[PDB]
């Protein structure tokens, strides 16, 4: 396909009710569409937070680099205990998990002679 | 608001005229503006620029011819593939990269004529035109090549008026049979190419013209015990055969490629042409089973041989014709939409014009054409619109058809269905169709209406033209602002004030002689959103007269319908402004030896109305789609020019498609000159002693660029008279039997002697007069019968006492030696820098002759040397 | 690697030929023009007897 902003895109995201191209245009003119995903599910929360840059000596987070609200058309889900429906993956996510308990070993404490120590270990 | 417009061609053309409209809706204040041609990644050299001032004056818009010459990269090629147009202004700027071409203007090969003997000599000529029509004084070179696809001669001449004449091309020593090629290309950087095409053959002239016409191109359920064909044979001097025996037989075929067929016996044989005319019922089902075959079903998709051989019962001649084939399919029918923008308007009737086409793709008119048609909304709301029906035209071949879409629409899904009486419902072809809604940022749209199935329109006229602008968010339409092309090159551009009256208001835009060809016609108006304006727009395609710069007429001086043979007669050249002339005799009968036809002129108006950049009925899909597909592209300051999709290649159609009497001289083509007209001219000569329509074809071209006219018939007749069915060669060694007829078309009958007289190397039977008697409008067969002794001798003379009549028949009979016809061939390569480690100068082909050979002949050899360039 | 793509005849010249026995082509290319002509040599101790040249015909023979 070819998305007027430019982008180019597998024609199966064609007329599929989902913004494949970012400006819509692979949805522009569709009179039947052929819908990826037959039930509405949620977007993972902070996940365009794993798409932005990292900047080494920075050591902060910059620009989006990836785009991860990109689908690809395939409907891959997972669903999140503690949150009743599913949660939609991104194409770009290989994986996604949720498993998380707490305990005392997650609350610790360091002591500092002085300031030299953050410089060391990274 | 101000919002700036600049169109511009699509791509440029070298050593075009470039013209480059400018129009805006500036503040009246009046300002300079220079545009320029640059090159790329460096706008260091600027080929061309542009001062054009513009004002309240040219209601704000200017032309520009712009143009890019030979300034380049000639030595280890990399000719430039990009150039960048630019806006330089007071009060704006901007800039393009666009592409460039080398293809400019036209070459025409005009060869003397289309099939030649080995040993004729080949007469050819050029007609050259640049991209304005004009002259294009360029050198030239065509290029022969061979029916092996083998280079062979090569030759440049320089060109002096468009004219070029170039020295006439003997057919080489032992040449092959086939399709020879005229190649024609500028010895200078324009990339244009020329095409001709000549046979060769040992073919001779053919007495009379045999007709073969089949009741239709199909061959199916309702023609199965029965397919009319009729034949018609005549003279080419305009007379019909009155007594001649007719043999048809028939065929199996796979293709039309198919070099080979299996026969049928069975096949209706001597049916008698009887006063020009004969006719036979063909019944498929009884002979078509005496081969394998048993239903038409079995046969599908084959195609069926017809060949026929018309001798004349009274008159000495064999003639033979045939067809090809025609196919036998289940399928009768093809479809496709002639004059159909795939791209609609709603609230707007939408045009659809279909076409239908038998198997060998000509029109079939009568036929009825069911439109099914389906409508989905902006709100993915699905409709069916109501089935319509047409009659396809007989004219035509055209069905049209008319829907008015509810103004929500997008989409368009439209079948096209053949409904034809006599055939199986499953038999009957569809093709299906979507049409796509004009996308509006503004929810703006226009349609422009102009049709005539009627289809043609006048130099001269003044066009009407119906401009309704329906849906825009905004009337407050300022400006209509129309833009009008031709053979790609912008030639009109104007401004008409919206009426607050109208909603729909007329154009009236004179036709001119510029659109002769074709044209095109664009009308966009500015939407300013109060935020970002709108371009908003579309174009139509208006195929128009087809009227010269210089219209030539020709006449023959005494106005007598029919003519004699032997006498002198002026010409009459007229032009409408002094102009150059290329004349051209041939015997109409020489055109019946293939069944391909000449190609002046109907192409020259073709060849001509390729040089436009558009593409469809016009009318797109964006406002940059309709100005792209309409063979521009724009710089724009509200909505920019985009796509790069010039690339997938055009197709659309557009126009569905003493006192003795010596007869010595018979040639073939003659009048092969050109002439210097002064709008008049005339000039006298005796039409050669040959019974034929000379067919004698002028064409002229100058300052305006070219015109054909219309070909002259001339058929030059005799009442009393003898023609010898001759053949191309004969073989010294076998007796021959020599055929030839007395034609006589007095209306009291006579008694007549014929005589041959025989040169020092051919025999005869006696030695008289051999008194005979024909009737009144008839002909007698005569014949002699001769053996030949030496080899190539020519000329045998008949001699024809009558009744009011002396002739004396000049011919020329042409001998050839019998056995094989062996050859052989070495080479050599020579290798000057012992490039391949061993140095060649010198191959030494000696003489010799092998005791084999038949008794008198020579051994021939011929010298091709082929230079073996290589390289990027 | 080349020898792997063998693909396009749409171009209707003749495919690379057959040297004789004890002999082999001038001249190497995948396709040749209709029209060009090849030239044939022989390997080392044997030397042409004859017509030394095979001719592209648009046949694609
Ligand atoms: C983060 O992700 C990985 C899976 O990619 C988790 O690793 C799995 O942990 C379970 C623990 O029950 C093991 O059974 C699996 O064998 C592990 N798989 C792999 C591939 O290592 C890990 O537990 C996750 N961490 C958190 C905190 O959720
Ligand atoms: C055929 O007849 C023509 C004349 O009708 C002969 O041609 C003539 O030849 C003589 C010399 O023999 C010339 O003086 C004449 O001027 C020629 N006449 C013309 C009109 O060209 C020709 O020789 C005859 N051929 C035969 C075999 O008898
Ligand atoms: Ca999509
Ligand atoms: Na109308």
């Amino acid at each position: 396909f070819r998305c007027d902003s430019g982008r180019c895109i597998a024609r199966k995201l064609e007329c599929n009710g989902e913004n494949d191209c970012g400006d819509n245009s692979d949805e522009r003119d569709c009179g039947r569409t052929k819908a990826v995903c037959t039930r509405k599910y949620n977007p993972i929360p902070s996940v365009q937070l794993m798409g932005n840059g990292f900047h080494f000596l920075a050591g902060e987070p910059r620009g989006e680099v990836l785009d991860n609200s990109f689908t690809g058309g395939i409907c891959k889900t997972v669903k999140s205990s503690r949150t009743s429906n599913p949660y939609r993956v991104p194409a770009n996510l290989e994986n996604v998990g949720f498993e998380v308990q707490t305990a005392e070993d997650d609350l610790k404490t360091d002591f500092y002679k002085d300031l030299t120590s953050l410089g060391h270990n990274e | 608001e101000q919002t700036y417009v600049i169109s511009a061609p699509k791509i440029f053309r070298v050593g075009a005229s470039e013209n480059i409209v400018i129009q805006v809706y500036g503040y009246t204040e009046a300002f300079d503006a220079t545009i320029s041609i640059k090159s790329y990644p460096d706008k260091k050299f600027s080929y061309s620029s542009g001062h054009v001032h513009l004002s309240s004056e040219n209601k704000f818009q200017n032309s520009a011819i712009l143009t890019i010459q030979p300034k380049q990269l000639p030595g280890g090629q990399n000719p430039v593939s990009y150039v960048y147009l630019e806006v330089v202004s007071k009060h704006f700027s901007k800039s393009k990269r666009m592409p460039i071409t080398y293809d400019n203007g036209f070459l025409f090969i005009h060869t003397d004529k289309p099939v030649y003997t080995p040993d004729q000599s080949v007469k050819v000529r050029v007609y050259s035109l640049n991209d304005d029509l004009k002259p294009a004084k360029r050198e030239t070179v065509l290029t022969f090549i061979d029916p092996e696809g083998s280079e062979v001669d090569m030759v440049e001449e320089i060109d002096h008026i468009g004219i070029i004449s170039f020295p006439d091309f003997k057919i080489p020593s032992n040449p092959r049979y086939g399709m020879w090629t005229i190649k024609a290309k500028y010895k200078e950087d324009f990339s244009t190419t020329g095409t001709a095409y000549f046979e060769v053959k040992e073919y001779v002239l053919p007495h009379f013209s045999v007709s073969i016409e089949p009741e239709y191109n199909f061959i199916g359920y309702k023609n199965f015990k029965n397919f009319e064909i009729t034949i018609k044979a005549r003279y080419f001097y305009n007379k019909v055969v009155t007594e001649a025996d007719v043999y048809i037989t028939f065929g199996i075929r796979e293709d039309l490629k198919d070099d080979q067929k299996e026969m049928m016996q069975t096949a209706m044989q001597n049916t008698m042409l009887i006063n020009g005319i004969a006719q036979v019922t063909f019944d498929s089902e009884t002979a078509v089973k005496e081969l394998s075959y048993y239903s038409l079903e079995d046969l599908n998709n084959k195609y069926l041989y017809i060949a026929v051989t018309v001798i004349e019962s009274t008159g000495g001649f064999s003639e033979e014709a045939e067809i090809p084939g025609i196919k036998y399919v289940l399928s009768p029918y093809k479809l496709n939409l002639v004059a159909t923008p795939l791209f609609l308007k709603p609230g707007i009737p939408y045009p659809i014009k279909v076409q239908v086409k038998d198997s060998l793709d000509q029109l079939v008119g009568g036929v009825p054409v069911t439109l099914n048609a389906q409508t989905i909304d902006v709100n993915q709301e699905t409709s069916d619109l109501d089935p319509s029906k047409s009659v396809t035209r007989v004219d035509d071949g055209v069905a049209s058809f008319v829907l008015n879409l509810p103004s929500g629409v997008t989409v368009l899904e439209f079948n096209v269905k053949t409904d034809a009486p006599d055939l199986p419902e499953e038999n009957q072809a569809r093709e299906g169709y979507r049409a796509i809604a004009y996308s509006s940022l503004s929810q703006s749209y226009l349609y422009i209406d102009w049709t005539d199935n009627h289809k043609a329109l006048l130099v001269g006229e003044h066009l009407n033209i119906i401009v309704t602008p329906k849906s825009p968010y905004i009337d407050k339409i300022t400006h209509y602002n129309y833009l009008i092309l031709s053979k790609g090159k912008i030639i009109h551009f104007g401004t008409r004030e919206k009426f607050s009256d109208a909603s729909y208001q007329s154009i009236n835009i004179p036709v001119t002689q510029n659109m002769v060809p074709s044209s095109r016609l664009l009308v966009y108006y500015i939407v300013t959103g109060e935020q970002t304006a709108e371009l908003v727009s579309d174009s139509v395609w208006l195929n128009i007269e087809e009227k010269c710069g210089n219209q030539l007429q020709v006449h023959l001086s005494p106005d007598a319908d029919a003519y004699s043979p032997g006498q002198t007669v002026s010409l009459n050249m007229a032009t409408g402004m002094d102009s150059w002339v290329a004349l051209a005799a041939v015997d109409s009968a020489v055109y019946g030896v293939q069944r391909g036809a000449k190609k002046p002129l109907e192409r020259v108006f073709q060849f001509l109305e390729k040089s436009d950049l558009g593409c469809g009925a016009g009318g797109g899909l964006n406002n940059a789609n309709v100005f792209h597909l309409a063979g521009l592209t724009f710089l724009t300051n509200a909505n920019a020019d985009d796509s790069q999709e010039n690339d997938e290649p055009c197709k659309e159609i557009l126009r569905p498609r003493s006192k003795p009497e010596i007869r010595s001289y018979f040639p073939e083509s003659w009048l092969w000159e050109v002439h210097l007209v002064p709008r008049r001219k005339q000039l006298q000569f005796a039409l050669p002693d040959s019974l034929t329509t000379w067919e004698i074809q002028g064409i002229g071209i100058s300052n305006t660029g070219i015109c054909v006219a219309d070909t002259v018939k001339a058929k030059v007749f005799k009442d009393v008279f003898l023609e010898m069915n001759i053949p191309y060669s004969v073989v010294r060694g076998e007796q021959i039997q020599l055929k030839g007829t007395v034609y006589n078309y007095r209306t009291s009958g006579m008694q007549f002697c014929v005589k041959m007289s025989a040169v020092e190397g051919i025999c005869t039977s006696e030695s008289k007069c051999v008194r005979q008697k024909v009737e009144g409008s008839s002909s007698h067969l005569v014949t002699f019968t001769v053996l030949p002794l030496e080899i190539g001798l020519h000329n045998i003379n008949f001699s024809l006492e009558t009744w009011f009549g002396k002739e004396i028949l000049v011919k020329t009979l042409r001998v050839v030696p019998e056995g094989v016809k062996r050859e052989s061939y070495s080479g050599v390569t020579l290798d000057p820098r012992g490039i391949y480690g061993t140095i060649s100068r010198r191959k030494e082909f000696p003489y010799r002759i092998p005791l084999d050979l038949v008794p008198k002949t020579e051994i021939k050899r011929i010298l091709s040397v082929k230079g073996l360039l290589v390289g990027e | 690697k080349e020898v792997d793509l063998p693909e396009i005849e749409a171009d209707s010249g003749c495919p690379q030929p057959v040297p004789p026995e004890n002999g082999f082509i001038r001249n190497e290319k995948q396709l040749y023009l209709v029209g060009e002509d090849v030239e044939i040599s022989c390997l080392t101790g044997f030397e042409t007897v004859g017509y030394q040249y095979f001719r592209c015909l648009p046949d694609g023979t």
